[PDB]
């Protein structure tokens, strides 16, 4: 079990990062690389890389 | 390079 929510919003300025607002659920699949992990949008379904400091455990 | 990391909204401002 590893569900993290976005504590803040973010506008993906690239085709790699993602876009969402506080309250959006995210599935952190890999969080070992730099400070950016790859989460999967449970709503849209597209995966991307978001700031790890912008998400926290349920 | 060093991940940018959008600094949260200042020190919890507003």
């Amino acid at each position: 079990v590893t569900l993290f929510v976005a504590l803040y919003d973010y506008e993906a300025r690239t085709e790699d990062d993602l876009s969402f607002h506080k309250g959006e659920k995210f599935q952190i699949l890999n969080s070992s690389e730099g400070d950016w992990w790859e989460a999967r949008s449970l709503t849209t379904g597209e995966t991307g890389y978001i700031p790890s400091n912008y998400v926290a455990p349920v | 390079p060093p991940r940018p990391l959008p600094v949260a909204p200042g020190s919890s401002k507003t």
